[PDB]
């Protein structure tokens, strides 16, 4: 900074301090009452929703193994387990709705040959839906997987 | 019946549901610190592992970050629920969750924290509820938009069939100006650069420039230890240099005095504007709300406007009568099997409706499909008992 | 002719009906078709 | 619980009604006939 | 709507070989139509004011919305917008000793808006009560006040 | 530095005159922070390509890029697509070899962060803390006791 | 459509003028439009009835 | 530059909406060739100069 008249030296360390600090103090994340920083990634107007998440953690898988000691990752506010459990609530209903619709065609007709093309006739419907509806767009979502059940 | 029974059902667009994973923000007073709000936060994130942890697998706080912005005021932590299995009752469901909840944070607080089932619908389309915008249109300030304002909230809450309306975040807490007397400046001896930059680069911070760190680049920033720039009174102890190579005090062409500023200016198209977040009547609903929100806003001084199931079924509907007839026709040509089906339609639907009269459902999204659905089998079954009997 | 007339969706309401009726729409020409060529078929095919 | 409870009200009470009772029959009589 | 995006991404590459004068001036990149359609005329009746009054209360309050709105291609304002201005008499300068470099300076100096940091800053000390932001220089108002600058 | 009226009329309104000639849109907000923070939100019609749409607002920003305080222009300027809701938000905390809540900031905004923003259409990341930067910090007597300023 | 949303977004401009502004409309397309379209389903029914 | 032809200088406020700042010379200094040595630059030494 300076050289004062009796060849003193000033530093930039004399006149203040210099330690390797943080760009933004104005937020700070404590996981459970305990010190730490996280990543909250945003969906972009669009976005594929469940394949982005499901590639947030592809990116991510590598680098992983690279962390130095104790640094790990933990998942708290995440999407993806609702997505997988109304899939496998509609499709345990799909399931039910064929086998209820099973006993009460046996129920009429004691015809076992007879409880069999009904029940070997709406499976294929339901597929022809998701090759109709992918032809138009539509993907599984919340609404078009009711609109099997329904 | 059937009219009575569906008129008076209440109408819903999704309903909201348990996600297991819920969030609640944090509001602080005028000019509230960092270490101010983190003793709340707290306070926030023990209620869920202390006094639910039946319910809590794991919290995330974070301090000076709302959803109206940021600040040392605002905040937030985000909840991450144990599984469905492991919460089974409702009480273990996030309805009856943020429900003790947000009772505990109005009881033992002087602040403000609530918490909220996600909104699985959209961000827009609560039903029953507006977002009412305030323009200045002519060329009034701030601080004269401001008292609209006050007497817009003013009115709804004078005479409410009521409604629920508050501000959406424009507090107006106050700011330390400094007045530079200019004259003063250039007798001791000074540039008007290098004063800005002295109170810019100390107490707030400067973009100097790139440095290298490990590899990746990042920046280089200059300010002053936090003991020098905490309150007003440290403004004096910065001096600086004079075209006649000595020092000068910050006192010397000062003027400290505080004002009335807000810190949040909120600009609804190319004008300044304030939020109006108002919801609609226990009783009434929007469409009644709004246009008697429309007639409040209207008597308000001059230089001052304002800028906001669906509509949707009333014709799609009729379209489906009309459709009806002509497929009721197309295969069935007379005019008395297109008059037979048309009277199927609420031969069931009026227990569709007294299904979800009787519990706690609504006019949602899924029921007026549900409803659509029991006309087509309301139509087949009708079209079996005509076509086989003709 | 209920289905597809409420399914001119608006709005923020958009694929919501749409997808609604159209979904269902589908499974009723493919319940059709069915109902007309494979539930014809197997039913002849073997019944009884 | 949305969907079914908005349809088995329709269906319980749109068979139990047509296929007896209401019309679904009272109608092609007093539609078909009545008057022509 | 793609072949603007070209011109003018690229166009963009040529921004720093212009002067600055240009720079700080209007650029603009849009879609032609040589050919008017609405062109509304406003005048003044009873409150009279000038060919220059109207000119900015139109460019001030409609016009910024008229070129966004239904897809507008780019707006033409008959006159213009208001804007401090300013008529250096030379005989005036000369018995003073001035130039014109000397009232620019003096304009860009006292007429401007500064960035002051606040009390409480972003790394704070532990234990402070208060946090709120620095006012320091403004942007002038009115004619009054640009006639005083020193 | 900037506080809410700086923000307001020197970054926030430059902007919004020059926000224009743009297709399908209803309406466009803001919010100036006293943080010295401002950005802006521009709605379209439904069903309008995202794609496009972006490009228009910010080849149009970048004409009022050169009205803009320099302190902001080295500051980031960013166009994106919202989505006011997280999805996966991974928090990434330390066990064994202790760290601060401000060095696990800085590891993972600088090996993680740059690459998930990317990764599968990632409208915009958000990182709970801050990237390192070499901070200092002036003490204003040991500078007078020299004779010097920032 | 884009004229007829000039008028729908000026039409909230007019109501917070001061004293004496007015609007007014010279060299306007609007109503050539109105009037092709009227002269043409004119000639329609025209063609229909003879 | 800045007498005869113009010179943007800087931004200000009027009235909510940020204008310009612009600077010039009254009209009658800059309408003949004859008025350029009206114009004093200041030199080095502190003196004018036409
Ligand atoms: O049957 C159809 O209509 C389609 C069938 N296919 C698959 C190939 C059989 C498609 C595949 C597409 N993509 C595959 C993955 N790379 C991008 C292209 C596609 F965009 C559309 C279609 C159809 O419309």
């Amino acid at each position: 900074l300076k050289v004062n008249q009796d060849g003193s030296r000033v530093l930039l360390r004399d006149v203040a301090k210099i330690e390797l600090g943080g760009e933004n103090y104005d937020i700070i994340a404590e996981f459970n009452g305990q010190p730490a920083s996280g990543l909250g990634i945003k969906l972009a107007t669009g976005a594929n929703a469940l394949d982005t998440a499901a590639a947030i953690r592809a990116e991510l898988a590598k680098m992983e193994p690279f962390f130095p000691s104790g640094l790990k990752i933990v998942y708290p506010y995440d999407t993806t387990p609702f997505v997988k459990i109304s899939i496998h609530e509609v499709v345990k209903t799909l399931v039910e709705a064929i086998i209820l619709v099973f006993l009460v065609m046996y129920l009429f007709l004691q015809n076992f040959r007879a409880t069999l093309i009904p029940t070997i006739a709406v499976p294929v419907v339901l597929l022809g839906t998701f090759a109709v509806l992918a032809a138009f767009g539509f993907s599984i979502n919340t609404l078009t997987m009711f609109g099997m059940v329904l | 019946g059937m009219a009575y029974l569906f008129v008076r059902l209440p109408s819903s667009f999704l309903p909201d549901e348990d996600q297991g994973v819920f969030m609640t923000m944090v509001q602080l007073p005028a000019g509230a610190t960092q270490e101010r709000t983190q003793k709340v936060l707290n306070e926030v994130t023990h209620y869920y592992l202390t006094k639910e942890k039946n319910n809590v697998e794991s919290v995330f706080a974070v301090n000076g970050f709302g959803f109206a912005g940021r600040g040392q005021n605002t905040g937030i932590a985000f909840v991450s629920l144990k599984d469905w299995a492991d919460r089974p009752g409702e009480e273990n469901k996030v309805e009856a969750i943020t429900m003790r909840a947000t009772r505990a944070f109005s009881q033992i607080k002087d602040a403000m924290v609530f918490a909220f089932n996600l909104p699985a619908i959209v961000e827009l389309g609560t039903a029953t509820g507006f977002d009412f915008e305030l323009i200045d249109q002519a060329g009034l300030g701030h601080e004269k938009l401001t008292q609209a304002r006050n007497q817009l909230l003013a009115e709804a809450a004078k005479h409410p069939m009521l409604t629920s309306v508050r501000p959406n975040g424009l507090e107006d807490t106050p700011q330390f100006k400094i007045d530079i007397d200019q004259e003063k400046a250039q007798a001791l001896g000074v540039s008007i650069n290098d004063i800005n930059t002295t109170l810019g680069a100390a107490w707030g911070g400067s973009y100097v420039n790139d440095f290298i760190d490990r590899g990746r680049v990042k920046k280089v920033y200059v300010m002053s230890e936090a003991k020098y720039r905490m309150l007003p009174d440290d403004i004096g102890d910065w001096y600086v240099r004079a075209a006649d190579g000595q020092m000068v005090p910050f006192s010397a062409f000062s003027s400290s005095r505080w004002e009335y500023g807000s810190p949040r200016l909120e600009r609804y198209n190319g004008l300044p504007s304030m939020e109006i977040l108002g919801q609609a009547a226990p009783g009434k609903s929007t469409g009644e709300a709004m246009e008697l929100m429309e007639q409040l806003a209207s008597k308000l001084p001059t230089g001052v406007g304002y800028d906001w199931s669906g509509n949707q079924a009333p014709s799609l509907y009729a379209i489906s009568l009309i459709v009806v007839f002509l497929c009721l026709a197309a295969l069935y040509e007379s005019w008395s099997i297109p008059f037979s089906v048309m009277l199927v339609v609420p031969l069931g639907v009026i227990g569709a409706l007294l299904a979800a009269t009787f519990r706690g459902l609504t006019n949602d999204v899924y029921f007026q499909v549900g409803l659509l659905t029991t006309i087509g089998l309301s139509a087949k079954n009708a079209i079996l008992i005509v076509e086989f009997a003709k | 002719a209920v289905f597809v007339p409420m399914a001119f969706f608006g709005g923020s309401t958009g694929a919501i009906y749409r997808q609604f009726s159209i979904t269902i729409v589908s499974a009723m020409a493919l319940s059709v078709l069915v109902a007309l060529i494979l539930t014809p078929a197997l039913c002849a095919t073997m019944l009884k | 619980n949305a969907v079914g409870t908005g349809v088995m009200g329709g269906m319980v009470t749109a068979t139990v009604l047509a296929i007896f009772f209401v019309p679904v029959f009272f109608v092609v009589v007093r539609r078909r006939f009545s008057r022509k | 709507d793609i072949a603007q995006v070209q011109v003018q991404n690229k166009l963009q590459l040529a921004m720093p070989l212009l002067p600055q004068e240009v720079q700080q001036q209007g650029v603009s990149v849009e879609k032609s139509s040589s050919s008017f359609l609405m062109v509304v005329g406003v005048i003044n009746t009873d409150g009279t004011m000038t060919q220059e009054d109207i000119s900015d209360y139109v460019a001030a309050n409609m016009k910024d919305a008229i070129s966004r709105t239904s897809g507008v291609g780019d707006v033409q304002l008959f006159g213009s917008q208001y804007a401090m201005r300013i008529w250096m008499n030379p005989n005036e300068l000369n018995k003073f000793q001035l130039t014109p470099v000397d009232v620019i300076t003096a304009i860009k100096a006292q007429n401007a808006q500064v960035a002051a940091g606040q009390l409480g800053g972003t790394p704070p000390v532990k234990g402070q009560q208060l946090n709120a932001s620095i006012i320091a220089q403004t942007r002038l108002t009115s004619t009054e006040e640009f006639g005083k600058i020193l | 530095g900037a506080d809410a009226k700086t923000v307001q009329d020197t970054v926030t309104q430059v902007i919004e005159q020059n926000m224009n000639g743009i297709d399908n849109l209803m309406y466009m907000s803001s919010n100036s922070d006293s943080t010295g923070t401002v950005q802006i939100t521009l709605t379209f019609e439904s069903g309008t390509d995202a794609d496009i749409a972006q490009v228009q607002v910010q080849n149009k920003l970048q004409l009022a890029m050169p009205l803009l305080p320099q302190e902001v222009q080295q500051q980031g300027v960013s166009v994106e697509k919202s989505s006011s809701s997280f999805l996966m938000v991974v928090g990434v905390i330390n066990t064994d070899g202790t760290m601060t809540q401000e060095d696990i900031s800085d590891y993972v905004a600088a090996n993680m962060k740059d690459a998930i923003s990317r990764t599968s259409g990632v409208g915009d990341v958000q990182l709970f803390g801050s990237q390192y930067a070499m901070r200092i910090w002036m003490n204003p007597n040991e500078l007078n006791k020299f004779q010097l300023t920032p």
